[PDB]
RNA sequence: GGUCCGGCCGGGAACUCAAAGGAGACUGCCAGUGAUAAACUGGAGGAAGGUGGGGAUGACGUCAAGUCAUCAUGGCCCUUACGACCAGGGCUACACACGUGCUACAAUGGCGCAUACAAAGAGAAGCGACCUCGCGAGAGCAAGCGGACCUCAUAAAGUGCGUCGUAGUCCGGAUUGGAGUCUGCAACUCGACUCCAUGAAGUCGGAAUCGCUAGUAAUCGUGGAUCAGAAUGCCACGGUG
RNA sequence: CGAAGAACCUUACCUGGUCUUGACAUCCACGGAAGUUUUCAGAGAUGAGAAUGUGCCUUCGGGAACCGUGAGACAGGUGC
């Protein structure tokens, strides 16, 4: 993903911050899980458009939404490269 | 690929990683991003000497800033003050505090990443080509090494076709697992393209 | 105030505790036909332990775990051979004749990439 | 390949005790279950001792000595023969021929049961008749009919 | 293919409703929420749901809200 | 009986025939014998003189028959009616499970042609 | 009764890191461990070996994370050492938990 | 030793187990052969002999082979834009063709009961026991655990019985319909899962062609990652064999 | 196969709505502590309000963050 889409992203996780944060308990729980009908719906649906759901993550670093592991903040290349020099601890040449 | 390049395989049996930090298993990630983050800054803000390598230590509530360099001639500046600075920097992306370590002299000769930035500095200023990076093998043979292989990609005069700029001289041998290969990269950026330079010196055999 | 003998067997590795006597079958307080799922191999698996003779010179107390069925029972070959070699190495020769006292050569092989299974290499047609 | 092959042991039938009938259960495999297999051994055993005299091991074994070729045929261009020449194989492979045909014939039967289907097919083996034995006698006639070399 | 237990009734058949609560047919409703499954007050109305390209009225019936109102709609067409 | 729908197959168990009964099947079957006290190991060949009588009553509890066949094929038309794509999707001979038709499709499709 | 994890990467490395702080653990306490070197909380991974095309040839990385304890089971007042005095280790969980 | 018979309790570190540190195997030794060269064939001892097994190990090179779309980048071109931001659609069309897989065509079996043994991984926007409710998926209640502890987990084929009898069926599950579940604001083209029904084609595949030399093939599950939520895919682990 | 699951967004593509030193960067100048919850209208994108918070330092201007605007050098390009 080029240098834009990451940004697309990036500004998507901040806002996300300000639709879940307090708004996080509030989007969630304190709205579903019963409570219910009109009411419940165009209070939840507040952009639309930001949630956690709607985050694609990506890195940090490259962006791409293919080739992602996201438990270890890395992706396909940015494992290969960095590993090499020894810029993550650990790896080394699989024999298991 | 030829090969497969190996110098990470041979971090995974002798010599620790060069950026040795823990955290646990969903909190390696945040840890991750900001030290290659940081990296890339730090080399930045240190291509003012020669880098034999940075390295980095965190126990997860400080990291160390160690470099190692053929120019702590500039590292030091004038007293404390410049590398202070540096920390700053460090201060802002990975968002701990930092310490200075020891930058520590072995000659530019030894060690494959001096070898590369010099001689990669050389072709940016269009002189040399053949005769560029042999100089620094005759120089990295006059004293020590135990045979050192340099690699560069072609493109000679600046030329569009490459053809490889390949000199070696001594032994390097390169599936040996009781190694001692150096072996760091840099590229060029002429204007005509990229060379990627390729620095691989057998200092010893362990 | 026991002799033991290993057992080591593809995955099923074995405790085995001798009391020396006759008289006993037992293998985890239960017995062949009771502990195995009743496969074709415990029947056959008290063969090549007769040849220098048991449940006449030992009681047989088995305590394994982990591993297969199949290796179980292997696991016995490899702990009964292993306590017919403390009380003379006459025993122990017939055994390595019988091959029953060398760890089985064979096992659980890996997968690798580019494979299906762990030395299946795809079907083509493409020529 | 260097050197030879080598052999590789094989457990004979516990309850009875021929390496042979044992080599029959290696045929009958298929899904890889011994377990399942042994069932059928016994399932077919019993019906050919009532029917046969002998002993219970050469209600097979016999019975199968006498309708597993002696020849095999291939091909190769030394003697300069372009044809099929026979060829006297060992007598462990004259067993693992006919073995594998025979089982072939009771999955050809739908007679209720591969213990009573590849049973009386068996049974018929001492009685020389079953497409299981008149595979011998297509081999056999080719080499000898047509003998070129041998 | 479902709707849960959670249909949407959307927001933006909502602001119709209530600009269809003292008029019956008056325009072919632009409207562009396709995930709606509307109110009777509404049934008997061309709702005009957006089909990815430009609007197409639907003279919904009460069969056409046991289910989106999008699917009412092709979204491409095959010769 | 035979009751709706002609035929009740015997010489097999009384589960099983059951599942032959234009609407019952697999569950469905031995669910109307739990609910009539008796067993499968019998037959339906033995057609049990209470049995005879839980025969139509369980299934005058399902929509079975007919009256299913109806309601179904009646609403392939209602949705067609409508302009819903489950509609349209039935007179091309199309699926709406979202299958392989760049492939697949051999049955909504018939076969390879 | 005291869990003092103690987790890296590659074993020649760990055992450096045991050695440094398991001096001092001998005088303390009267039931104090040796390093219970647990089984492996492992990872290993496999990502695509190239830019693009293929899935035939993927690099395998591999990394063990064994987990060792050493523990000053039984408290004394000599603990300190240990706990924070002599461990602060990059590639070790420090681990200042009783 | 206790037992409220479970490593549940203390106890014992023997044992497995883990997994760090060693021990070892080198044609070293025995006989024969050979040139009384290496080596070869057998042999012994031994867990193992003669690349031990399996990884990683991709030579110098070739294909202007792929990748300007991970990223980098020389030039060129675009600049109230092929930029930029959003909603919807299209990425999963289709009248077809081809490739790589999965599931069957059956009693070496299917379904029903009960029952036999695992290995290796995962985890605080998590896995989620228990108990309650649900035919069920699962939901409600919530313990426990960031973890050889607890949750995923009950391994499944297998086995002993019950049956069905070689029928396109008691096989097989496609299609569809209805009913429902879950993640989300919301599953319309383009979600998966379950429930019941419907019940497909198919009765082992011409011509041809490929895989696979052993813990493999075959077959049977199991686990992971990416995963809000969709594995017959990939990746890994064992069972029988 | 890239693609370690493509419902929306992903997403480059298309149709429409819409913007133009900019969605994303640095640098210079101005205003305003940053901000907070809402209203209306719109399909939303957004656009304009309505109330409320008055931070770090100051030399009292300025800055340091951060937000809009202005002006350009530039910026953007999964364009070839």
């Amino acid at each position: 993903a080029k240098q834009s889409m990451k940004a697309r992203e990036v500004k998507r996780v901040a806002l996300a911050d300000k639709y879940f944060a307090k708004r996080a308990e509030l989007k969630a729980i304190i709205s579903d899980v019963n409570a219910r009908w009109n009411a419940v719906l165009k209070l939840q649906t507040l952009p639309r458009d930001s949630s956690p759901s709607r985050q694609r993550n990506r890195c940090r670093q490259t962006g791409r939404p293919h080739g992602f592991l996201r438990k270890f903040g890395l992706s396909r290349i940015k494992v290969r490269e960095a590993a090499m020099r020894g810029e993550i601890p650990g790896l080394k040449k699989a024999s298991w | 690929g030829q090969k497969v390049h190996p110098n990470g395989i041979r971090l995974g049996i002798v010599k620790p990683w060069n950026s040795t930090w823990f955290a646990n298993t969903k909190e390696f990630a945040d840890n991750l991003d900001s030290d290659f983050k940081v990296r890339q800054y730090l080399t930045k803000e240190l291509a003012k000497a020669s880098v034999s390598r940075i390295v980095i230590e965190r126990p997860a509530k400080s990291i160390r800033v160690t470099i190692h360099t053929a120019r702590p001639g500039i590292v030091i500046g004038k007293k404390g003050e410049d590398v202070e600075k540096l920390r700053k920097v460090v201060a802002d992306i990975a968002g701990v505090p930092a310490q200075i370590n020891i930058a520590e002299v072995r000659k530019p000769e030894l060690d494959a990443k001096l070898v590369a930035d010099s001689i990669t500095s050389q072709l940016e200023r269009r002189v040399m080509f053949r005769r560029a990076m042999k100089r620094a093998v005759q120089n990295a043979m006059r004293l020590g090494a135990k045979g050192i292989k340099v690699e560069v990609s072609g493109r000679l005069g600046g030329a569009e076709i490459a053809r490889t700029e390949w000199y070696r001289e001594g032994r390097v041998p390169l599936h040996t697992l009781r190694a001692d290969i150096d072996y760091n990269t840099s590229e060029a950026h002429t204007t005509y393209g990229v060379i990627g330079v390729k620095v691989w010196i057998f200092k010893g055999e362990i | 105030n026991q002799y033991y003998g290993t057992g080591r067997r593809k995955s099923s590795a074995a405790r085995v505790f001798i009391k020396p006597g006759n008289g006993k079958i037992v293998i985890n307080q239960r017995s062949l036909e009771q502990y195995f799922g009743r496969e074709t191999a415990r029947m056959v698996v008290r063969q090549p332990l007769e040849l220098v003779d048991m449940v006449e010179k030992l009681d047989l107390y088995i305590t394994v775990k982990g591993g297969g069925i199949s290796g179980q029972a292997g696991a016995i070959r490899h702990g009964i051979t292993r306590a017919l070699m403390e009380y003379d190495e006459s025993l122990r020769s017939e055994l390595r004749k019988a091959g029953f006292v060398t760890r089985d050569a064979r096992q659980v092989e890996r997968k690798k990439v580019g494979l299906r299974k762990a030395r299946r290499r795809p079907q083509f047609s493409k020529r | 390949r260097r050197r030879v092959i080598g052999q590789r042991k094989i457990l004979p039938d516990p309850k009875f005790g021929s390496e042979l009938l044992a080599k029959f259960v290696n045929i009958l495999m298929v899904d890889g279950k011994k377990s399942t297999a042994e069932s059928i051994v016994y399932s077919a055993l019993e019906t050919l001792a009532q029917r046969s005299g002998k002993s219970e091991l050469e209600a097979f074994e016999v019975a199968l000595e006498n309708v597993r070729p002696t020849v095999e045929v291939k091909s190769r261009r030394v003697g300069g023969s372009t044809y099929q020449v026979p060829v006297e194989v060992r007598p462990v492979r004259r067993n693992a021929l006919a073995m594998r045909w025979i089982v072939e014939a009771a999955r050809k039967r739908g007679d209720k049961s591969m213990a009573l289907r590849l049973a009386n097919e068996l049974s018929d083996a001492a009685e020389n008749k079953g497409t299981a034995v008149k595979k011998r006698e297509d081999v056999h006639r080719m080499a000898e009919a047509n003998k070129a070399f041998a | 293919r479902s709707l849960k237990k959670g249909p949407f009734i959307d927001l933006h058949l909502l602001k119709k409703v209530e600009k269809a609560v003292e008029s019956g047919d008056k325009k072919p409703l632009r409207t562009w929420s396709r995930r709606s499954t509307i109110f009777p007050n509404m049934i008997g109305l061309t709702i005009a749901v957006h089909n990815g390209r430009q609007h197409v009225p639907v003279f919904v019936t009460d069969e056409m809200v046991g289910h989106k109102l999008g699917e009412f709609a092709p979204t491409r067409t095959y010769r | 009986a035979r009751i709706a729908g002609i035929n009740i197959p015997d010489h097999k168990h009384a589960v099983i025939a059951l599942t032959s009964i234009y609407g019952v099947g697999k569950t469905r079957s031995k669910a109307i014998l739990a609910a009539a006290g008796i067993a499968e190991d019998v037959k339906i060949s033995e057609l049990s003189e209470g049995q005879i009588d839980t025969l139509r009553d369980e299934v005058a509890k399902f929509v079975v028959e007919g009256d299913l066949r109806r309601e179904i094929s009646m609403s392939i038309k209602r949705l067609m009616d409508l302009g819903c794509y489950r509609g349209l999707r039935h007179r091309r001979g199309l699926p709406v499970r979202g299958q392989r038709t760049k492939t697949n499709a051999r049955t909504r499709k018939g076969p390879r042609k | 009764r005291i869990r003092i994890r103690l987790k890296a990467f590659d074993h020649r490395l760990i055992d450096q890191a045991t050695a440094e702080i398991v001096e001092t653990a001998k005088r303390t306490g009267a039931q104090v461990r040796g390093p219970i070197p647990l089984p492996t909380r492992k990872e290993r991974f496999t990502v695509l070996i190239s830019p693009h095309v293929n899935k035939d040839a993927r690099d395998q990385y591999e990394i063990r994370t064994h987990l060792r304890l050493v523990d000053i089971v039984e408290p004394t007042e000599k603990t300190v050492d240990a706990l924070m005095r002599l461990d602060l280790a990059a590639g070790v969980d420090v681990q200042i938990s009783l």
